[PDB]
């Protein structure tokens, strides 16, 4: 269980003075989805390729997640998963130079779950409960819903900002309503985890940096996880 | 087929309308960028993007937003058309040692 933030363990709105459609970019109706996939190829140990079809645009046909270490790699390699993940493509690279364009590609990292096993039994969804709490106040409460019994926290957190995006305004162009926030995740076995909300201080935000948090692939069971979103103001 | 292709080429807004600028290059570089002409002067600009996702700040971004949604895409977005963004506008894609350059909108907001 993750010691829980101090002010001055999250990140400031108002010391970032780049573009937070940067951000926004990353969560507001935004992720690589698929059902019943296999990996097809590989770029590094840590990798893991798959044929997946852009559903919005047409931007890319083939995703790339990168996995913690190669042994989390291993675990997926053969197996049928479903994918759900935020996708980058600035810095999006399949060899050692960094700025070259891989037309057809998107990289993401995490996102993955065995698929045989891990749906409810009539294609039912599983609603999480979200509480908001703006200044220590629980303002808003909303469901996200995942097809999934073991769902990554990245694909729970990514329908909650998409959420607040949209009803809140967590993320606007120029900067964010709000100073800080971080989204804490409690399990049923009492063990709690944390993310800062909000990009690292300065003028650029390296997306594929901040995306890296996912590569642990860490799972929560729907049915019992708890999800609670600490936004403070100005 | 042109470098890079703007639209619209003409525009009249009214104040405080939503106008959108879109800018479509053929050649797929990694970087574009909005600009806008000072009269008998020089370009300024405005909001340049380094790939896909990625907008960031020139020296004049106040009253503009930007999206590139796709390689070949990048728009420029005045979300409340003001009299003072009456100008004439130029987008550019840039990249391997090359600098490309629309062909101008010119854009009234009375
Ligand atoms: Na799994
Ligand atoms: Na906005
Ligand atoms: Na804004
Ligand atoms: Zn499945």
């Amino acid at each position: 269980s993750q010691p829980d933030p101090m002010p001055d363990d999250l990140h400031k709105s108002s010391e970032f003075t780049g573009t937070m459609g940067n951000m926004k970019y990353l969560y507001d109706d935004h992720y690589v989805s698929a059902t019943k996939v296999k990996s097809v190829d590989k770029f590094l140990a840590h990798d893991l390729i798959y044929n997946i079809s852009d559903k919005k645009l047409k931007n890319y046909d083939k995703v790339k997640t990168e996995l913690l270490n190669e042994d989390l790699a291993k675990k997926y390699k053969d197996e049928v998963v479903d994918v759900y993940g935020s996708n980058y493509y600035v810095n999006c690279y399949f060899s050692s130079k960094d700025n070259v364009w891989w037309p057809g590609k998107t990289c993401m990292y995490g996102g993955i779950t065995k698929h045989e096993g891990n749906h409810f039994d009539n294609g039912n969804l599983q609603n999480v409960l979200v509480r908001v709490y703006e200044n220590k106040r629980n303002t808003i409460s909303f469901e996200v819903q995942t097809d999934k019994k073991s769902v990554t926290a990245q694909e729970l957190d990514i329908k909650a900002r998409n959420f607040l995006i949209n009803k809140k305004n967590l993320y606007e162009f120029n900067s964010s309503p709000y100073e800080t926030g971080y989204i804490k995740f409690i399990e049923n076995n009492g063990n709690t985890f944390w993310y800062d909300m909000m990009p690292a201080p300065g003028d650029k935000f390296d997306q594929s940096k901040y995306l890296m948090m996912y590569n642990d692939n860490k799972t929560v069971d729907s049915k019992s996880v708890k999800i609670e979103v600490h936004l403070t103001t100005k | 087929e042109a470098a890079v292709t703007q639209s619209p080429r003409n525009k009249v807004a009214v104040t405080g309308e939503k106008v959108t600028l879109s800018c479509q290059q053929t050649n797929n570089h990694n970087n574009m960028y909005w600009y806008r002409q000072d009269t008998g002067h020089g370009l300024r600009l405005i909001h340049y993007s380094y790939g896909v996702g990625n907008t960031e700040k020139g020296d004049i971004p106040d009253g503009y937003e930007a999206s590139r949604p796709s390689q070949e895409q990048f728009s420029l977005i005045l979300e409340s058309a003001t009299p003072s963004q009456t100008s004439v506008y130029f987008c550019a894609s840039g990249g391997g040692g090359t600098l490309y350059f629309g062909a101008g909108t010119r854009l009234s907001v009375l």
